């Protein structure tokens, strides 16, 4: 239980970019900019 | 001049030449270190002077030079540094004078065989354009001659990067006799970084300076010439930071083996290397055999452009893309490449290119990107995100611009929407501003007096294609 | 190449006539700013275990030892604590480092002294607790 | 920023932390606005 | 420091003179476009 937790809660790390939420980083950015950070965050998630 | 013979031999460089590649004061550490080295157990040419032979020849600079001189009365006094070492170029002129370590970045019409006489210098007849003149060490080297055995070993590597000529420095007692057998001494001498003298040259070819006596006669001495290659090497550094130990981890299967983990010594076993032995040595330049010139004239310096409402794409192909030929005529004021580099473009071949030309004001010109917005951005021409190209543009104000005034241009003010990647839009239409009904196409006004921001900028965005 | 400096006069071939490499600045003072003459200055740097030549405007301050402070010594940033030094360091150069990188001894600027630099709370604190709901008392363990 | 299309041609247009082409979809809870008059030259040094 | 704003009047030392620290802009019209005068306008944003 407490492994399943961590890995929900580890959904609100920025991991280096500028937000945890994708939806922010889509609405905010463009294409080129927004996929930076999308890298990111897929980095740092595939990680946990 | 000098009349004398010459006498090179061929020695082995044994483990010499290791300096130290960085300034950081490391301890009790193996540190693998790639560059340019002096291989072990390399070739290395060795010229004598002793039984009156004078053997200063121009030798290839390459990479690097490991320079050592054998010698116990101060006989090599310097070197000359160059590309033809004639007065056509500037010559790099480092030596010691007895007092003094000058170096003279300037232009020399150098004597035939440079030498001293004693103390006297006779290695230029003149000097002019000549952009670098200090001392960089107060040492004191006599002319005097000494008898007896060879005393002593300097030890020389010096490296060109940045612009700069790096020296780097090591002495060492060594006592060989005249007769002898000529070889370079055993173990590992650190050379020490001594000088980075901002020379800013083309150097490929050096020759050593030595001095005669008043005679004209040579003194006794030798000098060794090394080329550095691309190597791999490991340093064991000392506890008080010094380097004791170094090796060559191309030289065989042992050195190979250490190189792989990272101790000078190994316990018994067997071991999987990676690849040090095989290093490429010639690159196969393989390109296409087109040898027509893309037609810059055709669309640089056309009489008219398009407007950036209407933008004009053309296809360009069967042809060699070389920017340098513009550089006469036509000076850039934006060279910007996305996806590529710019330095990078004359190594490229591209399988689709297209050019797209229009004017648009001065200011517009940083409009003329991906991601950007404004009413040329939104309107008139749009670059893809993922754009793959360079964005060329240029003051073109003796073409599009007049006293009068130039009014041929025009550019769309409104859309109902904006603009796809690479779309164009020329229809004419009208849209309503509160209840009037006015043109969407707006016209420039290019006059000859005006500023920079205002002035007409024509425009060439090059896509490209790597397939 | 880079930092290149090529002076020598040359011609060279435009086709079939022979033309001089070197083209001349036309610098009118009625122009644009595209083709006013700008001034270029370059400045490079570098930051190496050397003493300073070349530094900025900023005021220095008394030394604080045995404390955790931050600290700047020629433009090297930190925190630790600064205590009194026996190392013995090689001239022409000012701080020692660590096999993993670590800004351990520095040399005094002003002082010309060696003086170590430690991490603040570098030893291992452990805390005994008997328990939220059974007491608020604490035992600290200090180890070695 | 359409509006101003007719009437100002802006010589800078530069965003940071939003993309300039997401400012059409962006509703902000605050906006503040700097007006000021410098040099042509000195229109790079308002930036981060 | 960043949004702070100055508008306080007083002179400084430059040698033994004394200046004031306010400097005048010189805009004429018949002038290059590093010297033409500009209007900038800084938006700040917020999307809490
Ligand atoms: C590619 O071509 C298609 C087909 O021509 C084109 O689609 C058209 O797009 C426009 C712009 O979005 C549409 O017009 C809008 O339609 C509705 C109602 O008709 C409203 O959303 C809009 O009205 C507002 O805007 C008007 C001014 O633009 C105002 O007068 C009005 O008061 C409102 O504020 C607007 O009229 C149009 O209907 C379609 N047409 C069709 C046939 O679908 C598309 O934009 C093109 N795509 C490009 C160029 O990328
Ligand atoms: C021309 C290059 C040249 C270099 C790179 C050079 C470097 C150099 N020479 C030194 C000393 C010395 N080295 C030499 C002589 C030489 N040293 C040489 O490498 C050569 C080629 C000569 C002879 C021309 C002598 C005689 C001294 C002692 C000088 C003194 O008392 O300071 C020292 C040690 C200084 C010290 O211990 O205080 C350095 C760093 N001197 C030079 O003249
Ligand atoms: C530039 O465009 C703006 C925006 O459409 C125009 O401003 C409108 O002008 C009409 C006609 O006078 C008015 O009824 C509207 O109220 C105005 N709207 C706004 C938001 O200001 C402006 O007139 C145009 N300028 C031109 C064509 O010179
Ligand atoms: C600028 O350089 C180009 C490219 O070298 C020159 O174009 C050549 O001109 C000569 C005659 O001067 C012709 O014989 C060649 O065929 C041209 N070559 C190409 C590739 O166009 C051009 O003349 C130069 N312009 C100058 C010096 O004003
Ligand atoms: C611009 O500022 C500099 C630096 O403060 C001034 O130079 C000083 O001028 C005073 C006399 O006014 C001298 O005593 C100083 O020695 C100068 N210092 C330096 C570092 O040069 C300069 O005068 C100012 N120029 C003006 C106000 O026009
Ligand atoms: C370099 O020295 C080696 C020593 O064995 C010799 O065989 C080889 O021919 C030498 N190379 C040249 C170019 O003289
Ligand atoms: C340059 O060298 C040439 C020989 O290559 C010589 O004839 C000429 O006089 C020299 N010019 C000088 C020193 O100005
Ligand atoms: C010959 O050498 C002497 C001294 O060694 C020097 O002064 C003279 O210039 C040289 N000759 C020529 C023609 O350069
Ligand atoms: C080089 O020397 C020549 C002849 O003295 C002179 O005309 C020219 O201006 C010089 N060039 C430089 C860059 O000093
Ligand atoms: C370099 O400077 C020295 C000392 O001023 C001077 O004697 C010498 O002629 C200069 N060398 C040149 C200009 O080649
Ligand atoms: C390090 O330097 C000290 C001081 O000179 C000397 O006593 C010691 O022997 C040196 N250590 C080694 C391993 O060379
Ligand atoms: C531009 O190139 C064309 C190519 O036909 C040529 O006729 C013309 O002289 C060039 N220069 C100008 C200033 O138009
Ligand atoms: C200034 O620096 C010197 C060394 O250059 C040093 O001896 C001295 O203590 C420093 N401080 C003062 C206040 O003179």
């Amino acid at each position: 239980a407490q492994a399943l937790n961590t890995l929900v809660k580890q959904l609100s790390s920025n991991f280096g970019a500028i937000s945890s939420v994708l939806n922010d980083i889509i609405s905010r950015l463009d294409k080129v900019e927004a996929e930076v950070q999308i890298d990111r965050l897929i980095t740092g998630r595939l990680q946990s | 001049n000098i009349t004398y013979g010459s006498h090179h031999l061929y020695v082995s460089s044994r483990t010499r030449g290791v300096y130290y590649p960085d300034d950081a004061f490391r301890s009790s550490t193996n540190v693998l270190h790639e560059g340019f080295f002096l291989p072990f157990d390399s070739n290395v040419t060795w010229y004598s002077f002793w039984n009156q032979k004078y053997s200063v020849a121009t030798s290839p600079f390459g990479d690097g030079v490991y320079f050592s001189t054998i010698d116990k009365s101060n006989v090599v006094r310097g070197w000359v540094f160059g590309t033809t070492l004639d007065n056509d170029t500037q010559s790099v002129l480092l030596y010691n004078d007895g007092t003094h370590v000058r170096v003279e970045v300037c232009t020399f019409h150098f004597c035939p065989t440079p030498v001293f006489s004693a103390s006297s210098p006779h290695l230029y007849s003149s000097a002019f354009n000549c952009t670098l003149n200090y001392t960089l060490a107060s040492v004191r080297a006599d002319f005097t001659e000494v008898d007896g055995s060879f005393k002593t070993i300097r030890e020389f590597v010096f490296k060109l990067q940045d612009g700069s000529l790096n020296v780097y420095y090591a002495s060492t007692s060594y006592v060989l006799a005249i007769g002898a057998t000529s070889q370079l001494p055993s173990g590992v001498t650190p050379l020490v970084p001594l000088w980075k003298i901002p020379i800013g040259l083309n150097i490929t070819n050096f020759k050593t300076l030595v001095y005669l006596r008043s005679d004209n006669t040579p003194l006794q001495a030798a000098y060794v010439v090394g080329h550095l290659k691309r190597r791999t090497m490991m340093f064991k550094y000392d506890e008080n930071g010094t380097i004791v130990d170094a090796i060559d981890c191309a030289l065989d299967p042992l050195s190979e083996t250490k190189c792989t983990l990272r101790s000078f010594i190994v316990e018994k076993g067997i071991y999987q290397t990676s690849n040090f032995r095989v290093q490429p040595q010639d690159t196969v330049v393989r390109f296409p055999n087109i040898t027509n010139l893309c037609p810059f004239s055709e669309v640089f310096n056309a009489t008219t452009f398009a407007s950036v409402y209407a933008w004009n794409r053309k296809r360009i192909s069967n042809c060699v893309a070389d920017y340098s030929v513009l550089y006469n005529s036509t000076s850039f004021s934006t060279f910007q490449c996305y996806g590529v580099s710019s330095t990078k473009l004359n190594d490229l071949c591209f399988t689709n290119v297209y050019a797209d030309s229009f004017v648009v004001r001065g200011d517009e010109v940083r409009q003329i990107a991906p991601g950007q917005t404004g009413v040329i951005a939104d309107y008139n021409y749009k670059l893809p995100d993922d754009f793959t190209g360079c964005v060329l543009a240029w003051n073109s104000r003796n073409q599009d611009a007049s006293t009068s005034g130039n009014f041929n241009y025009y550019y769309r003010i409104w859309r109902s929407e904006k603009l796809r990647p690479f779309e164009r839009d020329i229809a004419h239409y009208d849209y309503q501003v509160g209840t009037q009904f006015k043109s969407s196409l707006k016209n420039y006004g290019f006059y000859s007096s005006a500023g920079d921001s205002h002035q007409p900028y024509r425009v060439v965005v090059l896509s490209f294609e790597l397939l | 190449r880079p930092f290149e400096r090529d002076i020598a006069h040359y011609d060279y071939q435009v086709g079939t006539q022979f033309k001089s490499s070197l083209k001349n600045y036309g610098f009118y003072s009625s122009a644009g700013d595209s083709h006013q003459p700008y001034r270029v200055v370059v400045l490079s740097f570098e930051l190496l275990n050397a003493p300073a030549t070349v530094c900025g405007p900023k005021q220095s301050t008394e030394l604080i030892k045995n404390k955790c402070v931050n600290f700047n010594f020629n433009g090297l940033t930190g925190t630790g604590v600064l205590t009194d030094s026996n190392k013995k360091f090689q001239s022409f150069q000012q701080f020692g480092r660590d096999v993993s990188d670590f800004t351990d001894s520095v040399k005094d600027p002003k002082t010309l002294e060696v003086l170590d630099i430690t991490p603040c709370s570098y030893g291992g604190v452990s805390v005994i607790t008997p328990g939220t709901n059974a007491s608020t008392q604490v035992a600290v363990l200090y180890q070695d």
